[PDB]
RNA sequence: UCCGGCUCUACCUGGCUGGAGGGCAGUGAGAAAAUGUUGUGGUUAGCGGAAAUGGCUUGGGAUGGCCUGCCGUAGACGGUGAGAGCCCGGUACGUGAAAACCCGACGUCUGUCUUGAUGGUGUUCCCGAGUAGCAGCGGGCCCGUGGAAUCUGCUGUGAAUCUGCCGGGACCACCCGGUAAGCCUGAAUACUUCCCAGUGACCGAUAGCGGAUUAGUACCGUGAGGGAAUGGUGAAAAGUACCCCGGGAGGGGAGUGAAAGAGUACCUGAAACCGUGCGCUUACAAUCCGUCAGAGCCCUCGACGUGUCGUGGGGUGAUGGCGUGCCU
RNA sequence: GGCGUCUGGGGGGAACGCGGGGAAGUGAAACAUCUCAGUACCCGUAGGAAGAGAAAACAAAAUGUGAUUCCGUGAGUAGUGG
């Protein structure tokens, strides 16, 4: 197994908590976790991009001028692509970039990111951000600077330590996510991650059974 | 707007820095203030005059008004509910200005 | 549950109809309006909202760099003289409605039941008629008339009321299901002229709406209708006082500006195109216009020695050889 | 029919809806059936949604389901088709 030392705001320890080797100690495959990243921000774009074709386009309905006499190219419509004012050809038009990732699949990337952080040394567990209803960013920042020196940091956290998310929303490296929203991309873009005891433990015996 | 006709300031931005003054005129629609002794622009006139040198606008976040004792000051709002007037006071010292 | 009056008439006994306790619902499809009181319920204005005049340096200017601090439920986005959490609008967060409107809640009020239901026994009546069904012609159903049900329009014909009728893909029997020809009915569903708040591995002025600009304008057409082009000075107009040439335009000095190689013809300012100046070349020559060799001239970089030589580089090109554009 | 009075309508609106009417280019390498397509267009009508809707239904012998609408499947299947 692997151990990880609960830590408090006041420096102490409240004990430990078990790892287990199907979700923290997985090969990490490249490969699917670029899959997954990619498809992840494949649905997080949004494709509003959007173009006139020469049929959306105001007007061109009637020939211009003869098909023959007056030394003109040919043409059928002020609206076609070759025209300045015409239609767009082969343009955006809005489209859904989600791909339809499978569940193992999706699953294991999330599970080999948070290995390659838990061989790494690099979650952190806790009891609480910080102290009751007394929201300070002062206190959450000088917790996380004990923990860890680095920039990116994930924080997991339960939706009902509003708390502690508010007091560890305002600084800069930090992203607030919920163990049920556990994703890859989030994960590999913390070089730390620090959950607390409650979320960790819901991430847990949710991956268990 | 925070910086009223009249009121002293310090200029804090601008070629200007250091320098206090009367806000003459104030342009909400701009933004902009106009302040004795600051961005004093060389105007040409087609008359006696010629070169004359005025004072020009200038951005109001450029400026900072003054503390009873000669000290810049962030500007906030209390409230007098004895008479329900929204009254201006500095932010070092609280004090009305 | 109670009372009263009728219950043809008075008399005993069987139904109805008013009043009273009470339920049961209600502005609903299920009957309909009005009425108030009232919800820190909402919308339609907004308000507050922390923290650097910090030092040094560059700079026209600091919002840059280096270093100091500070706030952070606020490091969202913009602006401000250049990348600003701490200058501004603001943000997180929290407050705020006199009046109107919309949601509620409470009730007045309205309706209904309230003389009521309960559970049983055997025959007659009723259970939606020009309907169903049938036929003819058609429509549409996966079904293009096919063996063609179901549904459905028109025209004719035209029944049965429950042991009745319809459907179960011709049809018949049995069985099953249902009970047409009478009505209503919210939610899940579709959409956005318009309003508000936001987002974009969307465009960024020949793009993106036709329309960043006078835009459905100018303009064209009798008319229906068609349908453009036109953005950027600068941080701030400080938009060049004044003198000189000039009729003016335009310019030169001077000035502003950090910069006028930013002068309302204005950011950058390419090419085609037009010039001017310098070098070389060319007026006995037959040229897909160049290439290869290359005289001479000019320039340049090095060396030595002092101008000839080189591991040279370039521009020109006398002259000779070769040489029939690109695309389809 | 006339007179009087009262209540209402009339027209507009981008899209969506319901009911009706209903092309042709096209495709079929021709073309008429067929397709395009019940599209475009038109008409009449609304409502904020509409329509439909409380079985004269489905089903198949399962002691079956139990208004309607919509979504996904069933399935590009069964079938239909010069």
């Amino acid at each position: 197994t692997l151990k990880v030392d609960v830590k408090t705001p006041a420096g102490k320890t409240d004990g430990s908590v078990e790892l287990p080797a199907e979700l923290f100690d997985v090969e990490p495959n490249i490969a699917l976790m670029h899959q997954v990243v990619t498809a992840q921000l494949a649905a997080k774009r949004q494709g509003t991009h959007s173009t006139k074709t020469r049929g959306e386009v105001s007007g061109g309905g009637k020939k211009p001028y003869r098909q023959k006499g007056t030394g003109r190219a040919r043409q059928g419509s002020t609206r076609a692509p070759q025209f300045t004012g015409g239609g767009t050809v082969h343009g955006p038009k809005p489209r859904d970039y989600s791909q339809r990732t499978p569940k193992k699949m999706i699953a294991a990337a999330l599970r080999g990111a948070l290995s390659d952080r838990a061989r790494n040394d690099r979650i952190h567990a806790v009891t609480e951000l910080v102290e009751g209803q007394t929201p300070s960013t002062k206190s959450a920042k000088t917790f996380l600077g004990t923990l860890t020196e680095n920039k990116k940091v994930l924080v997991v956290i339960g939706r009902t330590d509003e708390v502690g998310a508010k007091s560890v929303r305002n600084l800069p490296g930090v992203h607030v996510i919920s163990p049920d929203q556990l994703n890859t991309y989030d994960v590999l873009n913390a070089d730390d991650v620090v959950f607390s005891v409650e979320a960790l433990n819901a991430y847990i015996s949710a991956n268990s059974k | 707007m925070k910086v009223h006709k009249g009121d002293t300031v310090l200029v804090i931005s601008g070629k200007d820095k250091g320098a206090k003054g009367k806000v003459l005129v104030a342009y909400p629609d701009r933004n902009k203030v106009l302040v004795e002794g600051v961005n004093r622009i060389k105007k040409h006139t087609a008359v006696s005059g010629g070169i004359v040198t005025q004072e020009a606008p200038i951005h109001v976040s450029n400026v900072m008004v003054v503390d009873s004792d000669g000290k810049p000051t962030r500007v906030g709002y209390r409230i007098d509910d004895e008479t329900g007037k929204k009254v201006r006071i500095a932010k070092t010292n609280g004090k009305d200005i």
